């Protein structure tokens, strides 16, 4: 069962076995489906990480938030073979023929994270990121 | 809270051909998602800056690449090898990570190039500024180089710092060399009641200054 | 062709309000947050803030808050700074920049900049001083006590170009002064004319002053 973590109202934590990680919303998009790997369905992800925890963790926040492999549009991960680490990126710009996918998804995360204000506004471009870090000292561990 | 990055060196002078490093410091990390967001510009004077590396490493749209940009967390640098005429420039390093964003004081390239002394010459007030009622001594010191320069007037051999404004010329186009403008404005009272004015300019070039004068009277 | 026209030089007094214009062209206005940069006489880069003008929300340094004002019509894809309460401290080139997220955050194109000069003084042309000495021969002109900036500079109606060094003006007591000298042989002059020519488009002024041996 992972543990979720919201610390002063805005960063928000998720850590599952020896992975956690940061997720964050802005609008810089980190990675492109030119350059980057394309994620449709679970099994795709074997190619954005060499641990198998990160990328159970990462199969598990997408569930949790009410992705859809099936359905919903396919997001990105950085390639494992490349240097500057794990990571992958999901559009959740509430926006265009992407704002049906955007509300589920800001449910998901209203559900999961209850603290969180919802930072992607309407027409605005906003990617969520997920990445590697230290669990925060000031997060609990049960 | 403020990011501040730090430059050095606020100047230097590079030979045609050769490398010139900029380093900038953020007082903490601008790392985020595996990248580094520090940016690189390039300022000529009277133009906006330009654009020629972004998150550290990633070359800007038409720069040439002999512009190289490293580093990652808090140290960053920019090189630039062959050093060419034309990147005779201000360079500022900018973070991207934090709001707000900030800039490096500013880092100015110039051409490196041999010594020569200043050719100086003075001016006694024309009698078109007397007739109106002022006086302004002026001294031009032109074509020196290094940059460093001290001027110091002297009126009948005493130091006079008040009523002295400078200007500078930046680096000519042609010989590389630097000009500067110095003038003593004063009462016309004032000017007439002395008879030596002195300009002296100290440089590298001479141990001893050298000494422009003329006399109200002769 | 991605562009970014700013509006011209501006001159306002103490205590007054300006505003000022940037066009953008050659891309969506709507999906780009438009900065503005800050930059004072022979200093570095400042940051004022930012507007994204496809929902008016804007970004402000604390250091600018209620000295900028960010404003943008998207009809015309223009965006507008307005500085209000203005002091000398205002005086400064200032610059609006478009900024890119793609695979970083970086200030990509930049408008020409649009300089602000804070000011009591009322136009006045300036007063122009031959400076003759008292193998080379240098030459001047002390071009005094004009407002505003700028003022134009040549020798013998630019035929003499080389060995020329206009300098850049300074303030005193309100108004700008500058120098020009000009170098050429000793054969040369007082045989042959060396004239210096000022233009001070406005006041509407051109002089010309012959430079002839003192006596
Ligand atoms: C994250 O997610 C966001 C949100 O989806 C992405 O932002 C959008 O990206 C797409 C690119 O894939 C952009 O789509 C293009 O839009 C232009 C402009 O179209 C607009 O104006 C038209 C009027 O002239 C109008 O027809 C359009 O309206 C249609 O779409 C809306 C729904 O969005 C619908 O309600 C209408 O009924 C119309 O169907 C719209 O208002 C358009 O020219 C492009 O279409 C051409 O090119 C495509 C090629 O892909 C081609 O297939 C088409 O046939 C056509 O020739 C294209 O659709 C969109 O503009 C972006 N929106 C914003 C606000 O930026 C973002 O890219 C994602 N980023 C990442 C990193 O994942
Ligand atoms: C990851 O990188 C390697 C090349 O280094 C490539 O062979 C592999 O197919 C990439 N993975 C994906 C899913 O594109």
């Amino acid at each position: 069962l992972p543990l979720l973590c919201t610390l002063n109202k805005s960063h928000l934590y998720i850590k599952g076995g020896n992975a956690s990680f940061q997720i964050s919303f802005d609008d810089i998009a980190v990675l492109l489906p030119q350059y980057d790997v394309i994620i449709q369905h679970p099994a795709d992800m074997s190619w954005c990480s060499k641990s198998d925890d990160q990328i159970w963790l990462s199969q598990w926040f997408m569930n949790a938030v009410g992705h859809d492999w099936h359905l919903d549009p396919p997001f990105l991960c950085r390639n494992r073979t490349k240097t500057e680490g794990f990571i992958f990126q999901v559009n959740t710009s509430k926006t265009g023929v992407n704002e049906n996918y955007a509300k589920k998804f800001k449910t998901g995360m209203h559900h999961l994270y209850r603290e969180y204000p919802d930072s992607c506004l309407n027409g605005k471009l906003c990617l969520m990121k997920a990445q590697p870090t230290s669990w925060p000292l000031q997060c609990p561990l049960d | 809270g403020d990011i501040v990055l730090t430059q050095s060196p606020a100047s230097l002078a590079v030979s045609l051909g050769q490398r010139a490093t900029i380093s900038c410091r953020a007082s903490e990390s601008v790392d985020d998602y595996g990248i580094s967001f520090m940016n690189w510009f390039q300022q000529k004077p009277g133009q906006p800056p330009k654009l020629l590396i972004y998150t550290a490493s990633s070359q800007g749209s038409g720069v040439p690449a002999r512009f190289s940009g490293s580093g990652s967390g808090t140290d960053f640098s920019l090189n630039i090898h062959p050093m060419e005429e034309d990147d005779t420039a201000m360079y500022f390093c900018q973070q991207s990570k934090e709001v707000p964003y900030t800039f490096g004081g500013g880092t100015k390239l110039e051409i490196k190039r041999a010594d020569a002394a200043p050719t100086v010459s003075i001016f006694p007030p024309s009698s078109e500024q007397l007739t109106s009622g002022g006086a302004s001594v002026v001294c031009f010191l032109n074509n020196f180089y290094p940059k460093d320069i001290n001027v110091k007037w002297k009126i009948d051999g005493s130091e006079r710092q008040n009523g002295v404004l400078n200007s500078w010329t930046d680096q000519d186009s042609k010989d590389s060399t630097y000009s500067m403008s110095s003038t003593l404005t004063l009462t016309k009272d004032e000017y007439e009641r002395h008879n030596s004015y002195t300009c002296e300019a100290t440089h590298k070039t001479s141990t001893s200054p050298i000494v422009k004068s003329f006399n109200r009277n002769e | 062709e991605v562009q970014l026209q700013q509006s011209g030089t501006v001159l306002a007094r103490p205590g007054a309000s300006v505003k000022m214009s940037c066009k953008a062209s050659g891309y969506t206005f709507t999906s780009y947050w438009m900065h503005w940069i800050k930059q004072r006489p022979g200093q570095g880069l400042e940051w004022i803030g930012a507007i994204y003008p496809g929902d008016s929300d804007t970004k402000y340094n604390q250091k600018f808050k209620g000295k900028a004002k960010l404003t943008a019509v998207t009809s015309t894809s223009t965006a507008y700074m307005e500085l209000s309460s203005l002091t000398n401290e205002d005086s400064a080139v200032y610059y609006c920049t478009r900024r890119n997220t793609l695979t970083g955050d970086y200030f990509d194109y930049w408008g020409q900049g649009t300089t602000l000069t804070v000011s009591s003084a009322k136009t006045t042309p300036p007063s122009v001083y031959p400076l003759a000495p008292g193998s080379m021969v240098t030459l001047g002109c002390l071009v005094k006590g004009y407002f505003p900036e700028p003022v134009t500079v040549t020798w013998n109606s630019g035929s003499l170009s080389s060995g020329v060094h206009t300098f850049p003006a300074v303030l005193q007591s309100d108004l700008y002064t500058l120098s020009s000298s000009v170098t050429v042989p000793s054969s040369t002059w007082p045989s042959e004319t060396v004239t210096c020519n000022v233009a001070h488009p406005a006041s509407s002024t051109k002089v010309d002053k012959k430079i002839v041996p003192r006596d």
